[PDB]
DNA sequence: GCGGCTGTCACCTGCTCATCGTGTTGTTCCCA
DNA sequence: TGGGAACAACACGATGACCTAAGAGGTGACAGCCGC
């Protein structure tokens, strides 16, 4: 629980990193 | 390549790995996967 | 009420029941949830009239559910009791502007007791800020309005299904007991004439095993099942004997890899199906199983007992044996039969109150878990009810529902009707219900029980056909969640005003006449043959005395949006469905006029929505600006109604409001004081009346296209105002804080010349693409600060600014005037999310004039894009000179099979040029004068009830008596047609044309948004391909079908260029652009990056995928 | 691009692909937002995260091109190498490939005649199996 | 018209759209409309 | 029929040089990081690929197994850890073949390395045959 | 040794966010 | 730079002991496992 509740930001959703996040260099 | 592209990618790729069978560039689909002039229309070596 | 505007109605029969509140289904349910004073008033009123009502509020019984909670030994206990509410901290508008949730604090009296000592300690616990619903029915969450749509689900109960083994061509029967929350037990028979139970969807076992897993023994089984072959055969096939082995084997099958024990199996069974906690067969389910199996009055809040399972066995084996009637287990005489899944006894509505009840139940369950943890972990004498209660689970559960659920979603504020009908949906696709693909046909098809409860016509035109629906106009959600419809009690064949609300199951035992059935001065029926809708969707005439009920209204079946359509019976259901769907996309216009020809439904639809400012109590108007209306009440008080002016909606439209009363007017409660968007005098106005002539015209209205005069551009008949917000936030990065500063780094003076001293653009300024709406600067950028650059700067003596220009700018392709600015800040009391210091929301407004590309439509599914806008002289004109406004192809009307738009056109012309038919002694004239529509001044608005509208003959007759304009000029002949002239040549057209006034709606499909273009832009991460979506400046998906097309053409080089150079070839993408801008040949393509990632991926799958040459390894 | 072949990936082939071993189940530091060492997203085994940079910073200067750093172990080159560079992990207990075994029937192996249930029992440490018998010495 | 569960209503719709369908006539007629809409929606993907 | 079915595979392995020993794995390769990226989402969050979660599971169980081997733990514990490592690599390669799937943030299953190749949305049928393209536009259509 | 049937593998389809179990050490901050 | 205090690391191992709900697809093709 300690390891989980601390900064629970890493969401393993490939529907935002691939489709919604574009490459920084275009 | 064409069989994997169409359907049953796991089964097709597993069988291809077991057989160690290579794919020659000849074909339409398997030439658009690699991004090459298709063997049809004006892409034929005669017209190339 | 009596204050509604004037509209002349052709109705020939009088409905004795008026349409109830169009938002009762939501507000009443949520009143039951909170159990507030309105719900108590309703309860006592229903009790006085002897109705059926829920006597227990939602949260009352939910706290009762989680009332008793104790530790392992129960040495101490915690209980919850009477709950109540504190007034909301903020008002609704306050919440809307400041990004809050319209919520009221909830307080309960939590009691802690130590049973060993006997001490009891009471304490009032803050249970959280429970969100509240607006009077409309919307909820305000995080600054936005949202609707929780009721869910259409399978009701809990016992379903007896049948099917055919197709290989063996053999009958098979099944039984299934559904709980509200627990698990199922599927019980199948006739597979081999062998009854078999299936517990928790595990592998099936014989009944005799499970029935032996309880107190029942073989002797008693044969005693009271001594007649049916199937279960005797199963018992013979049964090997395990005695109770204990039965529990052991069910434990083995349900729970493999576990020690078989009596205690474990008994506990598992009791926990799974016989525990009032884990398994819930709620009063809806309890009622369903009581009525189906005939079980007489079990524990009304009970779970399945032995009797329920044995009754299911009896019923199923009697289905097998061919029995049709029997005596239900410990009860009355039931009928043995298989039931449907689409019927409206087998479907129910989970309203908003019950949905929020379920979510609060989950939150309270998690709170109970944490309380148990703290009860066992901590010690007595330092524990108070607060000391162990953690309410964060409840708060997060409610936030989860109102932020993530599929049934809670943004209001559709396109216009009052779209929002209103968003709140009458009966959704099916969602949690606890069907899915897109799982749904077959019989759910997606209208049932004979849908009549009066669900709308046949209104429905999505895509994947969700039949799933998402809409409550009928007279629907009433029952306590149990079933829909009810009113019916007049036809008592010994004479009609009466005694209205009874019936549900589908009680509807299928009665003979139901029609509201339009002929009836005399005495309420007894006139004709011998009275058509009736009988059980099973079987229309079949009867004598009349036989009749037992009649429809209260001839538009009881239809919904609200479809009831808008005049002359609905003259359209096929396809185009009526399309028209009702597309009426909801109508943009609101600057000046709105209610339809010249419409139904008797715009007023009540607009009044029962929430965009029309109404009067709370009688009085007199005092001060009427555009922004407010002050009224002096007759009770001695004052009310100042503040009116919204050009406020953005969820969809980008405007909610401007306009006053209807002057500063001397005597008001009454309910009267309309101002009208919302798309409303005129408290009557809906989604479009405008245009003069239309049905004709081809030089191939410009070909294939459903549309031609309209430039008058409508000059006059701004079909213009709208659209508002776009551009929110930006000032962050605090690692290198420092971001600030909204007017002094943007290294910019010309003109770009920020229109920026305030604080950096924000000035209100009223006009903006074009590239205009700095809000100026912002990064604290600095670690771009070039390496020792080399540090030495360079040190020698220079000028520390070159390393700040990034992150100024908010207008997205390319947008224009308008800055209508507003809002600024939230951390230094002030304004809340902000962690990280952002300032939040600037700038509203830019624009006026859209109708152009070529927009999309118009009528109320009959007659939609088309705009192709040409003619000069006013080019357009055909009538005899006295008036041009027509719009030209519509007559090809569409018969082929699309919607000949109700021509009737609408004729009646619109007829109403515009009023008639005078008083005293003609003709049948149509006689009807029109007995009704009271014989004389009608020009410009009067007419009402066409959707099943009691104007007759075709009346329209024709009236057309002969249309008040003339110049002398006796009546441009339109009795043929419905008028003689026109060619505005481009001047010659009269060879034959008369059909002309008149039709209501044209401007749909929210706007040409400006759809235009999407790209040359280069944002690529994707894994695949180096153009991204999708317009706001990303995306590309166009060149699907594989298009690859097939280009291959069929033989276009080899084009396909290669656009599969590599136009996408997914980094070097090619750069070099093609370089060559074009400099001017050079486009380079030869290369290897797609998609291929590279593919080979790396399937290499990570441990496949030695090497791109090989015929002489070795081919270049990667 | 005459042909494209796939076969089985030996242990040696996988070791030949890789440049280093992923030893830690850690992606990045939540605080400083940087790659860790010998974990997923690492910078020593994969490529540098920033063009012409290294983890520690001694060669953060762009001038260097292709050399290996002396403290952190990150070579200086382009940052796109992270798309191409691969790593491996050495398992302690060998495991079977879920494709070549426990898959579609015709490709279920059959090199060792065994029913699906027998392999289900052997692979997932639920039953033993004999790999050798001294039949001649036994007799 | 196609009754529910793909049957034929004995009594027909004895009225054209110009004359005006009754209440029950319209309710019966919407069956086939819904069925055809769903059929088209599925058949697009089937043909694809 | 069974004999010829087995002979197909046996001959496949016999004729070719690729040995059957590749069917059991002692090393697992890791896909390059940029093909399974994790990126900072606004609000202090991170959006990461499911492959990272599966790789973390397999590395966790491999390291725990190495520890257990070092301590000379009993047969039962080492057997349980080896079985868990097997199931972890199985989920890494195909999440859905055996047992229940390994769900990620929500209840939905995680994405396996072989789930990225198959299906309608796989690599082949969404990125190599049909691509979004540059120099392209769209809009409503009117009759001229 | 050869059947049924019985599963199992293919295809077709789509913005909210709930805590432990104690106690200690060392760095790294915050204030002054 | 002193004390005052927040996170990340660690080392141990508080007389008591079991999930949770969700959950209606459909149609082929086939090879096993169980029954004769
Ligand atoms: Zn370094």
């Amino acid at each position: 629980q300690r390891a989980a509740m601390r900064h629970p930001g890493s969401t393993a959703v490939p529907s935002d990193e691939m489709p919604e996040r574009p490459d920084d260099s275009l | 390549l064409s069989a994997a592209s169409f359907q049953e990618t796991t089964r097709v790729l597993t069988d291809a790995a077991i057989n160690a069978k290579s794919d020659s560039l000849i074909g339409l689909k398997e030439n658009v996967i690699i991004g090459k002039l298709i063997p049809a229309g004006t892409g034929l070596s005669r017209y190339r | 009420a009596s204050t509604a505007p004037l509209r002349i109605s052709f109705a020939k029969i009088k409905e004795p029941l008026e349409v109830p509140n169009l938002l009762a289904l939501q507000t009443e349910s949520f009143d039951w949830l909170l159990g507030n004073d309105a719900w108590k008033a309703r309860v006592e009123s229903a009790l006085e009239s002897g109705q059926d009502v829920p006597t227990k509020s939602g949260l009352e019984e939910i706290f009762e559910e989680i009332s008793p909670i104790e530790d392992f030994s129960g040495s101490m206990s915690l209980t919850f009791r009477d709950h109540r509410f504190e007034p909301p901290k903020n008002s609704i508008d306050e919440c809307k502007d400041r990004d809050f949730t319209y919520a009221a604090p909830l307080f309960v009296t939590a009691e802690f007791t130590n049973n060993e000592t006997g001490e009891i300690k009471s304490q009032t616990v803050f249970m959280g800020d429970f969100p509240l619903m607006t009077n409309k029915g919307t909820f305000v969450i995080n600054g936005t309005e949202r609707v929780v749509v009721s869910q259409l689900v399978r009701s809990p109960g016992v379903y007896f299904d049948s099917s055919i083994d197709k290989t063996s061509d053999k009958d098979i029967f099944s039984a299934k007991i559904i709980p509200s929350r627990g698990a199922w037990l599927e019980m199948e028979i006739d597979k081999r004439d062998m009854v078999g139970v299936r517990i928790d969807r595990k592998r099936k076992q014989s009944v005799t095993v499970l029935l032996k897993a309880l107190g029942w023994t073989t002797e008693q089984i044969l005693e009271e099942f001594g007649e049916y072959e199937s279960m005797r055969a199963t018992l013979e096939k049964d090997h395990t004997q005695g109770q204990d082995d039965a529990l052991l084997d069910i434990y083995r099958k349900l729970r493999p890899g576990e020690p078989p024990t009596r205690e474990a199996a008994q506990t598992l069974l009791e926990n799974l199906y016989f525990n009032p906690k884990r398994y819930d067969l709620a009063k809806v389910g309890r009622y369903k199983v009581n009525k189906k199996l005939g079980a007489d009055e079990p524990l009304d809040a009970g779970v399945l007992t032995t009797d329920d399972v044995i009754a299911t066995i009896k019923y199923l084996v009697k289905l097998h044996a061919g029995e049709t009637e029997t005596v239900g287990e410990s009860g009355r005489e039931i009928v043995v039969e298989t039931d449907d899944i689409d019927h409206f006894g087998n479907r129910r509505i989970r309203n908003v109150g019950e949905l929020i009840q379920n979510q609060v139940r989950t939150g309270l369950a998690r709170m109970e878990r944490v309380v148990r943890e703290r009860m066992t972990t901590q010690d007595v004498e330092a524990i108070t009810p607060q000391t162990l209660i953690n309410i964060r689970p409840v708060v997060a559960s409610i936030k989860e529902f109102f932020g993530t659920s599929q049934l809670s979603q943004f209001m559709d504020q396109n216009n009052p009707l779209s929002g209103l009908t968003h709140k009458r949906r009966l959704n099916a696709l969602g949690p606890g219900g069907l899915s897109r693909e799982r749904a077959g046909f019989e759910v997606r098809d209208v049932h004979p029980s849908h009549y009066g409860r669900m709308c046949p016509i209104e429905t999505p035109e895509g994947p969700n056909i039949g799933l998402i629906g809409s409550l009928a106009s007279y629907g009433r959600i029952n306590p149990f969640g079933f829909i009810e419809t009113p019916y007049r009690k036809v008592v010994e064949g004479q009609v009466t005003d005694d209205v009874d609300y019936l549900t589908a199951d009680e509807e299928d035992r009665f003979v139901i006449a029609q509201a339009n059935a002929a009836l005399g001065d005495d309420m007894r029926f006139a004709e011998a043959r009275v058509l009736v809708r009988r059980r099973g969707g079987e229309v079949d005439y009867v004598p009349g005395d036989d009749v037992d009920y009649m429809d209260v209204s001839p538009r009881q079946m239809v919904s609200v949006a479809t009831a808008m359509i005049p002359f609905l019976e003259h359209d096929d259901a396809n185009r009526a469905l399309m028209g009702a769907n597309m009426m909801r996309q109508a943009v609101p216009l600057i000046k709105s006029e209610s339809p010249l020809v419409g139904t008797g439904m715009e007023y009540r639809s607009a009044a029962d929505a929430g965009d029309v400012v109404k009067a709370e109590k009688a009085g007199v108007v005092q001060e009427v600006s555009a922004d407010y209306i002050t009224t002096t009440n007759d009770d001695g008080t004052y009310i100042t109604y503040r009116l919204a002016k050009f406020s953005r909606s969820n969809q980008g439209t405007s909610v401007n409001q306009k006053v209807i009363v002057a500063e001397g007017d005597r008001i009454i409660e309910g009267q309309v004081l101002a009208d919302g968007p798309a409303t005129e005098n408290g009557e809906m106005a989604l479009g405008k009346n245009l003069l239309v002539a049905f004709m081809p015209w030089e191939g410009h209205n070909y294939e459903d296209a549309i031609i309209l005069s430039q008058r409508l551009v000059q006059d701004d008949v079909l213009s709208s105002i659209h508002i776009e917000e551009h929110e930006v936030d000032a962050r605090d990065t690692k290198l420092g804080p971001e600030e909204i500063t007017r002094d943007i780094p290294n910019v010309s003076e003109e770009v920020l010349a229109d920026l305030d001293e604080r950096g924000i653009i000035r209100i009223g300024a006009e903006v074009v693409a590239g205009d700095i709406l809000v100026g912002k600067v990064t604290p600095k950028g670690e771009t070039e600060l390496t020792p080399e650059e540090r030495l360079l700067r040190a020698i220079f003596g000028e520390k070159a600014r390393e700040v990034r220009d992150t100024s908010l700018k207008v997205p390319h392709g947008e224009i308008g005037k800055v209508i507003g600015v809002r600024v939230f800040d951390r230094e002030e009391g304004d809340e902000l999310p962690p990280g952002v210091n300032q939040l600037v929301r700038v509203y830019v407004a624009q006026k859209r004039k109708i152009t070529d590309g927009d999309k118009l439509a009528g109320r009959h599914g007659n939609k088309g894009v705009i192709s040409k806008i003619n000069p006013i002289e080019d357009m055909p004109f009538l005899e006295d000179g008036t041009p027509v406004d719009i030209i519509l192809n007559p090809l569409a009307v018969p082929s699309r099979m919607n000949p109700g738009q021509v009737l609408e056109i004729h009646l619109g012309w007829l109403a515009s040029r009023g008639w005078d038919v008083s005293g003609l002694a003709e049948e149509w004239a006689q009807r029109l004068q007995v009704i009271g529509a014989d004389k009608v001044e020009p410009g009067t608005n007419v009402a066409t009830p959707v099943f009691d509208g104007a007759r075709e003959d009346e329209l024709a007759g009236l057309l002969q008596h249309t008040i003339p304009n110049r002398d006796g000029e009546r441009m339109v002949l009795p043929s419905g047609k008028a003689r026109l002239f060619d505005g481009r040549s001047g010659e009269p057209f060879p034959e008369p044309i059909s002309v008149g006034y039709m209501y044209i709606l401007k749909l929210h499909h706007l040409v400006d948004d759809k235009l999407h273009a790209r040359s280069t832009g944002p690529y994707s991460m894994i695949t180096q391909q153009p991204l999708g979506g317009k706001a990303q400046f995306g590309g166009q998906r060149f699907g594989e079908m298009e690859v097939w097309a280009l291959e069929a053409y033989g276009a080899a080089y084009a396909l290669q260029e656009l599969l590599t150079i136009k996408s997914d070839d980094v070097t090619g993408r750069v070099k093609v652009y370089e060559a074009i801008v400099k001017g050079e040949n486009i380079p030869e393509p290369g290897i797609p990056e998609s291929f590279k990632v593919l080979i790396k991926e399937m290499q990570s799958l441990c496949l030695n995928v090497e791109v090989l040459s015929s002489d070795g390894m081919s270049i990667e | 691009f005459d042909e494209l072949r796939i076969g089985l990936a030996t242990a040696d082939d996988i070791r030949q692909w890789s440049h280093g071993e992923v030893k830690k189940p850690e992606t990045i530091n939540y605080r400083t937002l940087k790659p860790e060492k010998d974990g997923l997203f690492c910078e020593k085994i994969f490529g540098p995260t920033r063009d012409w940079e290294c983890y520690c910073g001694k060669y953060k200067r762009v001038r260097f091109k292709g050399i290996i750093c002396e403290r952190c172990g990150v070579e200086v080159t382009r940052a796109k190498v992270r798309r191409e560079r691969m790593g491996h992990i050495e398992l302690a207990a060998p495991v079977t490939h879920i494709w070549y075994f426990k898959g579609v029937p015709s490709r279920l192996g059959y090199l060792l005649d065994l029913a699906p249930k027998d392999l289900e029992k052997v692979i997932y440490f639920a039953a033993y199996m004999i790999t050798f018998v001294d039949e001649e010495r036994r007799t | 018209v196609s009754n529910a569960k793909n049957e034929t209503i004995p009594r027909p719709i004895k009225a054209s759209f110009r004359e005006g369908l009754s209440v029950l006539e319209y309710f019966i007629s919407t069956h086939g409309a819904r069925k055809g809409l769903a059929d088209t929606a599925l058949r697009t993907a089937d043909s694809g | 029929t069974r004999a010829l079915k087995r002979l197909k595979v046996v001959s496949a392995f016999l004729q070719t040089s690729n040995s059957p020993k590749g069917m059991v794995l002692d090393c697992v390769p890791v896909i390059p990081p940029d093909l399974r990226p994790m990126v900072q989402l606004d609000g202090g969050r991170f959006a990461t690929s499911d492959l990272n979660d599966l790789y973390r599971r397999v590395i966790n169980r491999n390291n725990r197994l190495k520890r257990l081997l070092d301590l000379g733990a009993p047969e039962i514990i080492v057997n349980n850890e080896k079985r868990m490592l097997q199931e972890a690599v199985d989920a890494l390669f195909d999440n859905g073949r055996r047992g229940r799937p390994v769900t990620g943030p929500g209840n939905r299953p995680l994405k396996s390395l072989s789930d990225m190749l198959k299906g309608k949305q796989g690599r082949f049928r969404q990125n190599l045959l049909g691509k979004r393209v540059d120099y392209s536009a769209r809009s409503v259509i009117v009759v001229g």
